């Protein structure tokens, strides 16, 4: 019964007499304010029973993990549980879920009792009040549960945060059963603003953190080699070492991991990774061309004495710089490497999502006459590209 | 060689897919996982030149039949296993189909083979069929076990066990045996993924319900639907309506709801004396409560099923938004314009955009196909289109016997003291099991839940009587006068304090469910007295 007091404000304007006509606009706009006011803190109210809920309910979703059952299986190899929380012995015991449930549906019907309210010949819409923070709400917690702390590099797992994020949306859709706001449109425009390289407000999202996460983590560490790319378990481990990092790399570059990045960026997050990668190759490549260039001539004379073996002895013998080429495009080749990953990804991800695009991506690509012009089949590519396919040709780079 | 080339693969698959911090806590506990060996079948497989008597044997084909029919037969069984168990099952089966999968992606690399699609759909009897093995079996298992023997939680929307099982008839299918490879590849990987899924049996919820919309696509909801409203139709039209029959008649024919005066401890034994039949009646908390938590266990399984049906759905939308133009919200901050920004960055990305680039250049037959294509996806059932109020109104068309309403007021308005209504019935029944029950019986909570007070409430608001039940309630009424006059004595060995805390916990989870009922659901008028 707390939208009685908005409506209450719609009745301030009839203690108005023509004959004092300068006290109305005073009266009227004192209407105009409590009335948002009680809107606004209805909501916030909402918004705030919501997080805890997600909340609790994330916490549930975690004890599904395979992570937990570590120790029935080595209790099976050598020779409480969900569901339980679930079971009401009794109805006089009430648990926080239930209390915040009952709050919920209280102030829902609240919310939703007047479709429309009219005050000072002003329209006032209670829904869109909770409409927009849910939304700014959703957005700073998905940001917020990344974890990202800069000093001491570390981020959330993206299956984590998929779960966390599927949870959220099953909420929200709980939500809709009880008030007549749509809910798709919500997730269309918090999952897209975050898909982006920066929000409508001017922050950071979810792709840049993850990319400069990888970048200045992963492959950075992988230069300096404590880590190596595993083909057999496509994905990257650790080494043996004295000294072992914080963070696994196995944990974060693994199919399911890389699955469940490309669910939450999509295309255009994994279009923004593929961009700084190949900028990064470039600066690789510039850096190499220098180091052929001061050793042209010498070059040039190797290029047509490849059946002298004498010669070779000592021209060799005359280059500069023979190690860094070969780091460089080990380097180089470490970071294609992790694009192909990420293409694999989304592939798979795309290939049950919309088949129809794909299919039809892979016709056109497949069917594509060899006799065409470069620029059309550039463009083929970088759509292919953008749908995961294993252009043989990288128009990124 | 391709009994172990099919062996390595599949192992290396559900190696590969396992997750890795299981896979260390058990290294660190004493219980790692031993990897699979890498061989180096790749020369092997690409042989086209077997010579042998002056003869020319191609071994990838032989090698790709093998394979074929292993293939085959791993999607038999992982079907067949599915078939004989219950419905927690299917994260196990979705499991073992995406290992499958893999598998086939992976030996797709050397070899040729038909698509997944296609073997999943043969090994599921779906190609010559509308409707495949799981679908049947998730039917099956719904009208046999998951209803009439689960008890519902709105406060985690999870669905868990009772007890004291009134069904034991199921007679499952005998579980298929063969070797490991054909199931998760090597035996120890086989625990770690049985342990991992033995979480999931305890309980069904969203998890469950995503999968099983995945699996069914659009054709298994609509027929699981249809199927659905003919079990209702059937209760309610059989057992329920005989039971509301009889008991009608060992109701009062006249109820009147005693006044204040009498106070809270005396208004208690004017209801057990009124409806001391109801209360002596033992087939009710058997078999007519057990037929009420059926129906409003499946309204409960649509509900959420369309819930799940719509989160999916608009997850895939939001992956096809690059190709369909469509573009979010940018940033744009003092200095520039929206519309300049919006032009550029949709000039940035129009070579994802698909239809133009095969309409400039393509066949006609690929731009009839993508538009087609374009048209299904874009176009789906989240962008305002609910199918909750169709069943509802089945629900309501369902109920036509006059017993349901009575005979019309003599008032001329409404009945007020009549019992001749189905509410007042439900307020009986109300009152029955709000009675604390001893220490070696069950209360409904534990054997029912909430699937009992849904479909009371379904029924009462289908036939627009939801106010009439609030305002004429004897349990309410109780409510109002102990908490005026506050006193607490032992009435026939029913405490009177805690029934209405009781009481106050079911008014609350009515209330609710009537709203939730009556927002998805979105005169007469009378002649003034004539002078003689």
């Amino acid at each position: 019964y707390s939208i009685a007091f908005p409506l209450l404000c719609t009745h301030f304007m009839s203690c108005t007499h023509e004959l004092c006509p300068e006290e109305r606009h005073h009266i009227g706009d004192r209407s105009l304010s409590l009335c948002n006011m009680f809107l606004d803190e209805m909501a916030k109210q909402a918004r705030n029973l919501i997080t805890d809920i997600c909340t609790e309910q994330c916490t549930l979703s975690d004890q599904l993990l395979p992570k937990h059952c570590a120790k029935t299986i080595s209790q099976a190899v050598n020779k409480e549980k969900p569901g339980v929380e679930s079971m009401r012995k009794n109805r006089l015991v009430v648990t926080n879920l239930d209390k915040l449930h009952t709050a919920l549906s209280e102030l829902c019907f609240s919310i939703n009792y007047v479709p429309n309210m009219v005050v000072w010949e002003h329209t006032f819409t209670p829904r869109e009040y909770l409409t927009s923070h849910l939304e700014i709400r959703f957005t700073k917690s998905i940001v917020g549960m990344t974890m990202y702390n800069q000093a001491t590099q570390e981020i959330a797992k993206p299956s984590e945060l998929l779960t966390s994020v599927r949870a959220y949306m099953t909420v929200l859709q709980s939500i809709e059963n009880y008030v007549q706001i749509d809910i798709t449109r919500v997730f269309n425009n918090v999952l897209l603003q975050q898909t982006q390289h920066l929000d409508s407000h001017g922050e950071p999202t979810i792709t840049s953190l993850y990319t400069n996460w990888y970048l200045e983590t992963l492959l950075r560490q992988v230069s300096n080699g404590h880590i190596a790319y595993f083909p057999a378990m496509k994905a990257f481990v650790n080494l043996p070492t004295e000294n072992e990092l914080t963070f696994n790399a196995e944990e974060y570059s693994d199919i399911s991991e890389m699955r469940s990045l490309s669910e939450l960026l999509g295309p255009y997050g994994m279009k923004f990774l593929s961009e700084s990668l190949m900028w990064h190759i470039s600066s690789q490549v510039a850096e190499l061309k220098k180091l052929v260039v001061e050793n042209v001539d010498v070059l040039t004379q190797m290029r047509t004495s490849f059946d002298k073996p004498d010669q070779m002895a000592a021209l060799f013998k005359r280059l500069s710089s023979v190690d860094s080429v070969l780091k460089r495009m080990t380097i180089i080749g470490v970071i294609l490497s992790f694009r192909s990953l990420a293409q694999e990804a989304l592939r798979d991800v795309l290939s049950y999502h919309i088949p129809f695009l794909v299919s039809s991506i892979e016709d056109f690509k497949d069917h594509i006459p060899r006799e065409t012009d470069m620029k059309v089949a550039m463009n083929v590519y970088e759509l292919s590209s953008a749908a995961g396919l294993p252009c043989e040709i990288d128009p990124a780079l | 060689l391709a009994d172990q080339i099919f062996a390595y693969y599949k192992v290396m698959a559900g190696s590969l897919l396992l997750d890795k911090r299981l896979r260390s806590e058990c290294k660190n506990q004493g219980a790692t996982i031993h990897l699979p060996p890498s061989n180096r079948y790749e020369t092997l497989l690409k042989q086209r030149h077997v010579q042998l008597l002056g003869r020319s044997i191609d071994l990838n084909r032989l090698i790709t039949q093998r394979v074929s029919a292993a293939m085959y037969k791993s999607l038999e069984l992982a079907i067949g296993r599915f078939e004989s168990e219950d419905l927690t099952s299917i994260v196990e089966l979705d499991g073992l189909l995406e290992i499958n999968r893999m598998t086939h992606k992976l030996l797709s690399r050397y070899l040729t083979l038909d698509g997944f699609d296609a073997m999943f759909r043969e090994a599921n009897h779906n190609v010559s069929a509308p409707y495949g093995r799981i679908t049947l079996h998730v039917f099956w298992e719904l009208n046999y076990d998951f209803l009439p023997n689960y008890c519902y939680n709105g406060s985690t929307n999870r669905f868990v066990r009772t007890v004291l099982p009134f069904s034991q008839e199921f007679q499952r299918d005998k579980q298929p045996n063969a070797q490991p490879q054909y199931l998760h590849g090597s035996k120890a990987l086989n625990l770690a993924y049985s342990s991992i899924y033995g979480s999931y049996r305890n309980f069904v919820g969203p998890p469950h319900f995503q999968v099983i919309c995945r699996l069914l696509g659009y054709q298994g909801i609509a027929v699981v639907m249809e199927e659905l409203l003919k079990v209702v139709k059937s209760l309610l039209q059989g057992t329920i309506l005989q039971y509301v029959k009889t008991l009608m008649e060992v109701m009062p024919k006249i109820c009147r709801l005693p006044r204040h005066e009498y106070g809270s401890p005396g208004i208690l034994e004017f209801f057990h004396h009124q409806l001391k039949d109801i209360v002596e009646y033992a087939e009710l908390k058997t078999v007519c409560f057990q037929n009420l938590r059926e129906v409003g266990n499946a309204i409960l399984f649509c509900l959420l099923i369309e819930q799940s049906l719509s989160l999916e759905e608009v997850c895939d939308l939001l992956h096809a938004a690059p190709f369909q133009n469509i573009l979010p919200r940018v940033h744009v901050k003092e200095g520039e314009r929206l519309d300049a920004k919006m032009k550029r960055l949709e000039s940035k990305y129009a070579p994802l955009h698909l239809v133009p680039l095969i309409e400039r250049l393509g066949t006609p037959q690929q731009i009839a196909i993508a538009r087609e294509g374009d048209l299904l996806t874009k176009e789906r059932l989240c962008c305002g289109l609910s199918m909750f109020e169709v069943i509802l109104t089945r629900i309501r068309s369902f109920l036509d016997d006059p017993i349901w309403r009575g005979p019309l007021p003599s008032n001329g308005v409404m009945h007020v003291d009549e019992c001749v209504e189905f509410h007042r019935l439900w307020s009986a029944m109300q009152f029955v099991y709000c009675i604390p029950v001893g220490t070696h019986e069950f209360t409904v909570e534990q054997c029912f839940g909430d699937g009992l007070h849904w479909a009371g409430c379904m029924i009462i608001v289908l036939l627009g009587q939801q106010r009439r039940f609030a305002v004429l309630d004897f349990c309410y009424h109780l409510l109002k006068v102990q908490k005026h006059d506050g006193k607490d004595e032992i009435i026939k060995n029913v405490p009177l304090k805690k029934m209405v805390e009781r009481i106050r916990k079911f008014q609350i989870l009515n209330d609710e469910i009537i709203t939730i009922l009556d927002k998805y659901l979105k005169v007469r008028c009378f002649q003034p007295p004539i002078h003689q």
